[PDB]
């Protein structure tokens, strides 16, 4: 998610990030997963919030990326990446329906509001 | 003890001139009337009690069974929110004042009135001005409330008991410059609502203006602390028949000062037995008074009393002796003293004492009498018919002396009343019952009141949560804890403390010490291999 900054109007690309962003979320649950197995030779729940917060933060760096400019919102690169964007949150939400929770409790701008209800 | 009274009301937070509440100045004259109590070598027995106005069960915070840190712990942070309820708090502090008192066998009730068993107690009742509040309007009476009394009560109709002062504090210092210091030496009194309720008990209520006057009524203070002996006198009756060096004309007759009874537990005998004529056959006791209607009458009538009668030192604290040093102190020569209100079966009054004062001429000693003492003193049967004139339980004490010389009584007429000893023994039981009650209950608090109450004008159960003080967010182990601003950067910190696999990891991102640090606790965990021989 710290890539060119350019990829973010470029549906394509956006959608290659995502997959690779999911696919690697996923990894790293896997790792963290075999990592307290691996050691001493509580820590889960500090590795369940340790995911829980990273989720989040994905969550909230893709509601961020939903944002128009830095200063027609329909027909633009800035609308299908919103629409990836969407799709993958509600994957995401699917998946485990306390990130949800947590993202909400944390909050995230009003202008992305109208766009995550309608969307996901 | 010294049970000190603060109320910690929402009146109590008004600034003084200085730039510090009432509230602070308040407890700022506790600590220093510790500090100076702390001169005098004998606050090694004592033991400090707090009273603020709250409910009953938040009222006391520290009691029985209470060091002085957590008194202080508790003085601390004492917050000044709510009303002034003045009658319910005193209340309150007399029934803890009266926990212990019917289980040890002070204030028996059965056997006379023993007046060597003494339990000290100072209230201070440091309060506002006036405009005392009780949910409901402004009240002018300060009437102490009945609604639940304690088991065994009845038999005193009156909350202050034997030794319980009542000294009061207003702090009335003006905002702006508080330039009344014109008198140096002179402490007026309050003139409120307490000032007859102290003056009932038998102290003084000062009327805090100034720091310099706050300083003075503290050092006056202190020298008000000792053995807790309050009686009564009345001028009743002899029409002031003090014709001995002048004529009469006064103020001191209704005399309700102390008495310093310094042992040598207090060590003496003689009680004053009771005030009515006692039955062999009475369910219900009539209730004592706390403080005794003994009057006195002034005669000559041989004040030379010389035997082996064991002797007492009774002092008597000098409030109005000026009436004594008008006859010049009444040289060699003194005044019958006797209890009224029905002290034999048929008659009213019997002499049992005087106040004869000593070589020195300096306090009056308070020579206390047996019973009826010109007749026993100078058988052919004649003691068989005199112990007929004196209440039976009296017999109890007065044997122990003739123990001295011999034992011509037994336990055949040794017996008060056969229904005054059933239902004692159950009412004990229930006041340490009661007391056990209370001193358990102290300190746990348990309040877990947070809920804004969100009403209609999940339906009809719903309330908002209340912001915590004491919560202290875990970081590491809640992710709910974690704000949006600084949540990048604690999920990098998380995830190195989470992959650094050190010892004796910890849920805190920063939890530095508490309050307090101290160097010997921290230097006592530890291991030093010296000892400095050279």
């Amino acid at each position: 998610l710290r890539c060119d900054q350019r990829v973010h109007r470029c549906p394509p690309l956006m959608d290659i990030t995502l997959h690779m962003l999911n696919g690697y979320l996923l990894a790293s649950k896997a790792y963290l997963s075999a990592h307290l197995k691996e050691t001493e030779q509580t820590r889960e729940e500090l590795k369940n919030a340790l995911l829980a917060a990273q989720d989040s933060a994905a969550v909230q760096i893709l509601l961020e990326i939903c944002l128009p400019t830095e200063e027609d919102n329909l027909l633009c690169n800035l609308r299908e990446v919103q629409c990836l964007i969407c799709c993958l949150l509600h994957q995401m939400y699917i998946a485990d329906p306390n990130i949800a929770k947590l993202v909400h409790f944390q909050g995230y701008p009003c202008e992305l509001l109208p766009l995550t209800v309608a969307g996901i | 003890i010294l049970l000190f009274l603060i109320d910690t009301s929402a009146s109590m937070n008004q600034r003084s001139h200085l730039g510090t509440t009432y509230l602070d100045t308040a407890k700022g004259a506790v600590e220093t009337f510790m500090k100076l109590r702390a001169r005098d070598p004998a606050s090694r027995g004592d033991r400090y009690m707090l009273v603020t106005f709250e409910e009953p069960p938040y009222a006391i915070k520290a009691g029985w069974k209470e060091n002085h840190a957590t008194f202080m712990n508790e003085l601390k942070n004492l917050q000044a929110e709510g009303l002034t309820t003045l009658g319910q708090s005193l209340r309150t502090a007399f029934d803890l004042l009266n926990l212990n008192r019917l289980v040890t066998g002070i204030d028996n009730y059965g056997q006379g009135r023993n007046p060597f068993f003494l339990e000290p107690a100072i209230i201070i009742t440091i309060t506002d001005g006036s405009k005392l509040t009780t949910t409901s309007g402004v009240q002018d009476e300060l009437h102490l409330p009945l609604n639940s009394p304690l088991p065994g009560s009845e038999l005193t109709k009156e909350p202050f008991r034997w030794d319980q002062r009542l000294f009061a504090l207003v702090l009335r210092l003006p905002g702006t410059m508080s330039v009344e210091s014109e008198q140096l030496t002179g402490v007026p009194l309050d003139d409120s609502a307490i000032t007859p309720m102290c003056e009932v008990t038998g102290g003084r209520s000062y009327s805090v203006c100034s720091p310099r006057m706050l300083n003075q009524c503290l050092e006056s203070l202190v020298q008000k602390v000792q053995s807790g002996v309050v009686i009564n006198f009345e001028k009743a009756g002899p029409d002031p028949s003090p014709v001995e060096d002048g004529q009469p004309d006064g103020s001191q007759p209704w005399h309700s000062c102390h008495k310093l009874i310094y042992v040598r537990v207090p060590i003496g005998h003689w009680p004053v037995p009771e005030s009515f004529w006692p039955d062999q056959n009475s369910p219900t006791l009539p209730p004592r008074t706390s403080h005794p209607v003994v009057k006195f009458s002034c005669t000559d009538c041989e004040p030379m009393v010389i035997d082996k009668l064991p002797f007492d030192k009774y002092e008597l604290e000098p409030s109005p002796l000026t009436q004594f040093i008008l006859e010049r102190k009444s040289p060699q020569t003194c005044w019958q003293v006797y209890v009224s209100n029905s002290a034999k079966y048929s008659e009213l009054g019997h002499p049992f004492g005087y106040l004869k004062a000593s070589t020195a001429l300096n306090c009056v000693n308070l020579f206390v009498m047996p019973y009826n003492y010109p007749v026993l003193l100078p058988w052919r049967q004649s003691f068989e018919s005199y112990l007929k004139t004196m209440p039976p339980y009296y017999l109890g004490p007065l044997k122990k002396a003739v123990r001295m010389m011999g034992a011509p009584n037994l336990i055949a007429d040794s017996m008060e009343y056969g229904l005054s000893y059933s239902v004692i023994s159950y009412l004990k039981k229930l006041s340490q019952q009661a007391k056990i009650e209370s001193d358990r209950v102290i300190g746990s608090v348990g309040k877990k009141v947070v809920q804004e109450t969100g009403i209609k004008v999940e339906y009809t159960g719903f309330q908002v949560a209340l912001l915590n003080k004491d919560l202290k967010p875990q970081t590491f182990r809640n992710a709910y804890d974690i704000p949006r601003r600084n949540l990048l950067d604690h999920l990098t910190r998380m995830r190195s403390n989470l992959l650094k696999s050190t010892r004796r990891f910890l849920k805190g991102q920063d939890e530095d010490q508490v309050h307090s640090v101290p160097i010997a606790q921290m230097g006592n965990y530890q291991e030093y291999l010296k000892q400095v021989p050279s």
